[PDB]
């Protein structure tokens, strides 16, 4: 295995704040993106 | 919204500590990182030190590497800057702005603060010297002439210079003082007066300076 | 490293159009990002451009930044306003900044500097000490150059320049003082004061006795 591997993903896992496009990146303690931003939608005579 | 405010400057003789500190309003402080970044009276900007967002990332330049040292505390939304056995070439105003990333490899600034005044010297009141600029060799361009009186190692300002008695004011020219590498005042003071009385007349001038009760009578 | 090089400064009059840039001594200019920065005299500086040309919320466009190879350097084009809007301006791109340049409005037709230079008298020489004077008057905008040479090359220890400050007639004095001491005013032939008032120079020689 890589040596310095698991420390890698350490400093990938918990420095995150890069401020892009999307937002705000952070990732939680077991992998998948934390606070995105959400669209609520209804259907409405086959519309949306 | 983005409102920064700096605090902890003051006269400080070489040789001493000194503490910073910079509080900071209205945006989160939890996701921006901030610069220390400090000008030169007439001469430009230079960066000094960066935090990172959290921690870690500690940037420093050549001269300022290991004299200073740079800390922020996220709970209480502050600055600190510690800095000790200072020199005289570093005395100027020091600035506390924040970057626009979240770390400081970016070198990025925005909405900065209003600055401080820290300076290191020797100050010292000292009794002025005045010594008579003389004129040239009874060359002219418009019949005027062209001499006046220097007065040099005096601190603090400001100083009173006057001629004959304060008869004299049309073409009396006096400049601001000059701060010198030794941290004292200096300046000159001309008198526009036609050649004709060179030889002639002579000028007397008188020099004031009350911190250090000095009162001159110098002839040209 | 490299320095960054700027003109000192530049003026002109309300309603015309003109370019600021400064130029990239040693490296490719575009390999990184450079950023201009305004600071109106006595307050502290604000973001006017920065990631090459992009404009900062609150920025009333009409600002614009030229990154073009050219000669190694970046420019600003900006249009024909003047208002308020003239003080010094910097560029900066990575830990480094420029060297400073201001815009003036021009306000009284400009005028030739006048220079005086005074040597050292004979009794500062008899205290192991010399001062030379060059005092600058009567010049517009307050932007000069102030040079001392040793007859041979320019010299630059102890030299002391005064910032210059508005007058009454609204316009600017200068004074600078050269510090040496008689072994070295008596050693050489004669020292030049060299002023520069936007290109415009003027050179005043002294010499001992």
């Amino acid at each position: 295995i890589w040596k310095t591997g698991p420390l890698f993903k350490r400093v990938l896992m918990s420095s995150k704040y890069a401020d892009g496009v999307t937002g705000r990146v952070e990732f939680n303690e077991d992998g998948d993106r934390k606070f995105a931003n959400y669209s609520i939608m209804n259907l409405q005579n086959r519309k949306l | 919204e983005v409102q920064l405010v700096e605090s902890g400057g003051g006269l400080v003789q070489p040789g001493r500590s000194l503490r910073l500190s910079c509080a900071a309003s209205g945006f989160t402080f939890d996701d921006y990182a901030m610069h220390w970044v400090r000008q030169v009276p007439g001469k430009g900007l230079e960066w000094v030190s960066g935090i990172s967002w959290s921690s870690g990332s500690i940037g420093y330049a050549d001269s300022v590497k290991g004299r200073f040292t740079i800390s922020r505390d996220n709970a209480k939304n502050s600055l600190y800057l510690q800095m000790n056995s200072l020199r005289a070439e570093d005395t100027a105003l020091y600035y506390c702005a924040k970057d626009r990333a979240s770390s400081w490899y970016a070198y990025g600034m925005d909405v900065w603060g209003q600055g401080t005044l820290v300076t290191v010297s020797s100050a010292s009141t000292k009794g002025p010297s005045v010594f008579p600029l003389a004129p040239s060799s009874k060359s002219t361009s418009g019949g005027t002439a062209a001499l006046g009186c220097l007065v040099k190692d005096y601190f603090p300002e400001p100083v009173t210079v006057s001629w004959n008695s304060g008869a004299l004011t049309s073409g009396v020219h006096t400049f601001p003082a000059v701060l010198q590498s030794s941290g004292l005042y200096s300046l000159s003071s001309v008198v526009t007066v036609p050649s004709s009385s060179l030889g002639t007349q002579t000028y007397i001038c008188n020099v004031n300076h009350k911190p250090s009760n000095t009162k001159v009578d110098k002839k040209v | 490293n490299f320095m960054l090089t700027q003109p000192h400064s530049v003026s002109e009059s309300p309603g015309k159009t003109v370019t600021i840039s400064c130029t990239r001594s040693s490296g490719s200019i575009a390999s990184n990002y450079v950023q201009w920065y305004q600071q109106r005299p006595g307050s502290s500086p604000t973001t006017v451009i920065y990631d090459d040309n992009q404009r900062p919320s609150g920025v009333p466009n009409r600002f614009s930044g030229s990154i073009d190879s050219s000669s190694n350097s970046a420019s600003l084009i900006i249009s024909g306003l003047k208002t308020e809007d003239e003080a010094d301006y910097y560029c900066q791109s990575t830990r480094v900044f420029g060297g400073g340049t201001k815009l003036t409005v021009l306000g009284q037709p400009k005028a030739a500097p006048s220079v005086t230079l005074f040597p050292p008298s004979s009794e500062e020489l008899q205290a192991n000490k010399a001062t030379l004077v060059c005092l600058i008057s009567d010049f517009y905008p307050g932007a000069v150059t102030v040079a001392w040479k040793a007859d041979s090359s320019p010299v630059k220890a102890g030299v002391e320049t005064t910032t210059p400050s508005k007058q009454s007639n609204n316009k600017y004095a200068a004074s600078s003082y050269l510090s040496l001491t008689p072994e070295q005013w008596k050693s050489h032939r004669s020292y030049s004061c060299q002023v520069t008032h936007e290109g415009s120079t003027v050179e005043k020689t002294v010499a001992p006795t």
